[PDB]
């Protein structure tokens, strides 16, 4: 077997952990609480640590420098299960800022959370990676996401470290000056994760919105939607999947050109307030769902840009032959860049999940994702060039011309990407 | 963690924030006559301590007359502790430089140790808050000195005041002038914010919405209570924003040194059961956006947002908030350096006295309106010398109130500066 480490950093990372970690305790039949039930299905040490006798543990670290995150998990969300001893809680907020995570608050417990790292990988025979879940923007997830995975790369240098990155939408708790974290900390993913996922929850807010759902918008919404993403994207690591069976395959599928790392997502189905009844879906279906504009969750649309890579990865009973004609209607949609030679990579893996006949995700290495950057980079301009808010990180020790550094990453990043299209 | 504590300081201090303390507890279910629970909710520990079945709010009191605070044992009695009760020698009064320099080496110590004690209590200090007079004698004098030296021992710890400016249709003691300057330089100088509500604007509400015909003391007092009571709320009862007073600081305060935030609530009520029906979303926001709820002397309608956040207490749908929103974003100007700033927010938890309730808070550039009037009133009397020899034997110098009024002017400027296009 060969393992992930899954280390959950800042709100949204911790706040997700509930649903991912009862979503994957499902899929293997794992009784919440780690209790066996019936026969282990699927890989299971690939996510869960074995106690002594039956229980599984979920392989995972809770990092938070608030106490309240970690608080109502271990106490409200799932008892029993994450384990306090794996959990790294401070007793501070960030006040939302990029600094605090990353150079005066969250270094204090650097040796304390690499301690408990050291600690997850020393149960493993065979390691494959590093994922951390963290939200961008958020000055806890923010900052101690990237100097934590940077800190393990130094280390684990063989490893794959996949990162989910996941973009506050402005209808939930953002703050003011999330322009500012969210590119001084994609300024550190990208010399730092091998391969990087962005979801933007302003997109699955727009989708629910546009269902004529948005009254019924929770946070809990929110983390169904986040938690499915998770456990679809790693689910092929859970299985004998014919498309990408480690880490380290997914590296060489979707990353070619190593700078350009950043992956847009898309999901089918979507289940607002689990009661959407997805009662069929057919395969013809369900390939153009996921190339379809309304289940992307990003900014995108796929009839815009261009394609480095596009794997498709579906669950459930999906016949070759229909795959393959179907992609033909991508003929004037997913059109790759001329400097890669490549082609839309799709099959399937199984489902334990006995409600879908069929469902998947696929994971597009597409320029668009610099619309989404344009989009945080104009924002950080436009508040950076009249100091605003920019007196609160000067004082923890982000010396000015850390900014200009980001700024100018960004938009270098920014300028790669979009000349995939010339 | 993320504990507050709070001062109260001078008569003004006591009352107002009596009337906070009441209506606090009265959310909490905890029953201010004795501090019994009766059914707590919310986030109780931020504001309260807890022995036992007994919930006891974490307030110093102070003044410098041994009655005031010794009273407060008839007026409110067990709600406030007598370990919190600090005061000496027979008091002082009438004259900022008496209480700032006067109030005795014994006093000071006092009023610190009781401050460290709530503090050595408490998980973790996220800021404190401080309820003042601007004028007057020890609210202005003692309660300045007492700022200044809580930033020196705590320099991170955000401080938030909610001070009171006085007003020449209540007082006849002008002398005021003088200290209402001498204070506000501190207020510029230590506090991260400070909420600007003044009796100029409180007494005109009073009077128009209140329907009182000559507003008392007491009638000031209730509109004051109210709007402490739904601002410090976001802080501690649930809500979709998941704010702190770091928090705060950071998504309102763009620039140092430009703090002073305007506060307006609505519905209104003059101390009984006067609620009626429901208001909706859209005559509620204009209300509170209007510029006849403004609890400062200011007519912001006129001026520019560099950032608002708006709290909607009960059961509104999300439509409606964003409809309504949606219109005071098209009638108030907002400056565009900050593409973002505008945080809307809600809870679910409604006020005693409504169905409905909502609470905005924002930096807007009229709101130098009221230091330019302390300005003028001090220019008057300034240039005469109208008082030189009494300050000049209290300890302070002719330099010492220049500095002052340059700081003052300085931020009038730069609020009019900074605003003055976007
Ligand atoms: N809005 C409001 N203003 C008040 C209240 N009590 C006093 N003030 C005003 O604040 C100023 C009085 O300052 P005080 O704080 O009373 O003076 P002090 O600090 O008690 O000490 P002395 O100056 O000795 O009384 C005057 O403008 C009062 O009208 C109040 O309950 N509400």
């Amino acid at each position: 077997a060969r393992e992930v480490i899954t280390i959950h950093v800042g709100e949204l990372g911790i706040q997700i952990a509930p649903n991912f970690w009862k979503y994957l305790c499902d899929e293997h039949n794992i009784d919440y609480k780690g209790q066996e039930k019936g026969k282990i299905r699927g890989v299971i040490d690939n996510f869960f640590e074995k106690a002594s006798i039956g229980k599984w543990i979920p392989r995972t670290i809770l990092v938070d420098l608030g106490p309240n995150a970690i608080r109502k998990v271990t106490k409200k969300d799932m008892k029993d299960f994450f384990d306090p001893k794996r959990c790294v809680m401070g007793l501070a907020g960030d006040a939302n800022l990029f600094a605090k995570g990353y150079y005066s608050y969250g270094t204090r417990f650097m040796e304390e959370i690499m301690d408990k790292i050291q600690k997850e990988v020393d149960q493993t025979e065979h390691l494959q990676g590093f994922i951390v879940v963290h939200s961008i923007g958020d000055g806890t997830g923010a900052g101690l996401a990237p100097l934590i995975m940077e800190a393990i790369k130094k280390k684990h240098p063989k490893l794959v470290m996949m990162s989910y990155s996941i973009v506050p939408s402005q209808n939930m708790d953002c703050s003011t000056i999330l322009p500012y974290n969210a590119i001084l900390s994609l300024d550190k993913l990208t010399s730092c994760a091998d391969i990087s996922m962005i979801i933007d929850n302003d997109s699955i807010y727009r989708i629910v919105a546009t269902q004529g759902k948005e009254n019924e918008l929770s946070e809990s919404i929110f983390d169904q939607v986040l938690a499915k993403a998770l456990v679809e994207i790693t689910a092929t690591l859970r299985f004998n999947s014919p498309l990408n069976r480690s880490m380290m395959e997914m590296s060489t599928n979707l990353v070619p050109f190593p700078r350009n790392h950043f992956l847009m997502t898309s999901m089918s189905p979507l289940e607002t307030s689990l009661t959407s009844a997805h009662q069929k879906i057919e395969t013809k279906e369900l390939m153009q769902d996921l190339i379809d504009q309304d289940h992307i969750l990003a900014p995108i649309t796929v009839e815009k840009g261009v394609f480095t890579a596009f794997v498709i990865a579906l669950r459930g009973e999906n016949p070759h032959s229909i795959l393959q004609n179907s992609i033909k209607g991508f003929g004037d949609r997913v059109k790759f860049s001329e400097i890669f030679p490549t082609a839309i990579k799709a099959d399937s893996t199984t489902l334990t999940d006995e409600k879908l006949a069929r469902s998947g995700i696929t994971l597009m290495n597409h320029s668009g994702v610099a619309n989404l950057f344009q989009f945080l980079l104009t924002q950080f301009e436009l508040m950076y060039d009249h100091d605003a808010f920019t007196t609160w990180y000067y004082q923890e020790g982000m010396q000015p011309s850390e900014f200009e550094a980001a700024k100018n990453n960004i938009q270098k990043l920014i300028t790669e990407y979009k000349q995939d299209e010339y | 963690a993320g504990e507050i504590v709070c001062i109260q300081v001078g008569q003004a201090g006591n009352q107002i924030a009596g009337a906070f303390w009441q209506k606090i507890c009265a959310e909490h279910g905890i029953d201010p006559v004795n501090g019994k629970a009766i059914d707590v909710v919310g986030d109780t520990d931020i504001f309260f301590n807890t022995i036992g079945d007994k919930y006891i709010p974490r307030a110093v009191v102070v003044d410098l007359e041994p009655a005031v605070v010794e009273n407060i044992r008839e007026k409110f009695g067990t709600l406030f502790d007598p370990k919190s009760i600090v005061s000496g020698a027979d008091g002082a009064g009438n004259n900022f430089a008496i209480g700032f320099n006067e109030h005795g080496a014994e006093t000071l110590e006092k009023v610190m140790q009781v401050v460290e004690q709530r503090v050595s209590e408490t998980e973790s200090i996220g800021g404190f808050i401080l309820t003042h007079s601007c004028g007057g004698g020890t609210g202005s004098g003692f309660g300045s000195k007492i700022l200044k030296t809580i930033r020196e021992r705590y320099p991170k710890v955000p401080i938030f005041t909610f001070s009171i400016f006085p007003s020449p249709k209540i007082s006849e003691t002008v002398v005021e002038p003088y200290n209402a300057i001498m204070t506000l330089s501190n207020l510029i100088k230590y506090a991260s914010c400070s909420i600007v509500l003044d009796n100029e604007a409180l007494f005109s509400i009073a009077e128009k919405k209140l329907e009182v015909e000559n507003p008392s003391l007491e009638d000031l007092n209730l509109i004051i209570a109210q709007v402490l009571t739904n601002v410090t709320a976001s802080l501690r009862f649930s809500g979709t924003l998941n704010l702190d007073l770091g928090k705060l600081v950071t998504n309102l305060v763009p620039f140092s040194n430009l703090h002073f935030l305007m506060a307006s609530t609505a519905p209104l009520v003059l101390a009984g059961k006067e609620s009626y029906e429901k208001m909706t979303a859209k005559e509620l926001s204009a209300q509170v956006f209007g510029d006849e709820y403004i609890c400062a002397a200011c007519k912001p309608t006129t001026g520019r947002y560099l950032a608002a956040s708006v709290l909607f207490r009960g059961a509104v749908k999300t439509s409606d908030v964003n409809e309504a929103m949606a219109t005071v974003k098209e009638q108030n100007s907002f400056v565009n350096w900050i593409p973002t700033g505008f945080k809307i927010s809600k809870s679910e938890t409604s006020p005693k006295d409504s169905a409905l309730g909502v609470i905005m808070l924002g930096n807007n550039s009229e709101i130098v309106s009221v230091f330019e009037r302390i300005g003028a009133n001090f220019d008057r009397l300034w240039s005469r010398k109208a008082f030189a020899h009494w300050f000049t034997d209290s300890g302070f110098e002719e330099k010492d109130l220049d500095d002052a009024r340059a700081l003052v002017q300085k931020v009038i400027d730069d609020y009019r500066k900074l605003t003055e296009d976007a």
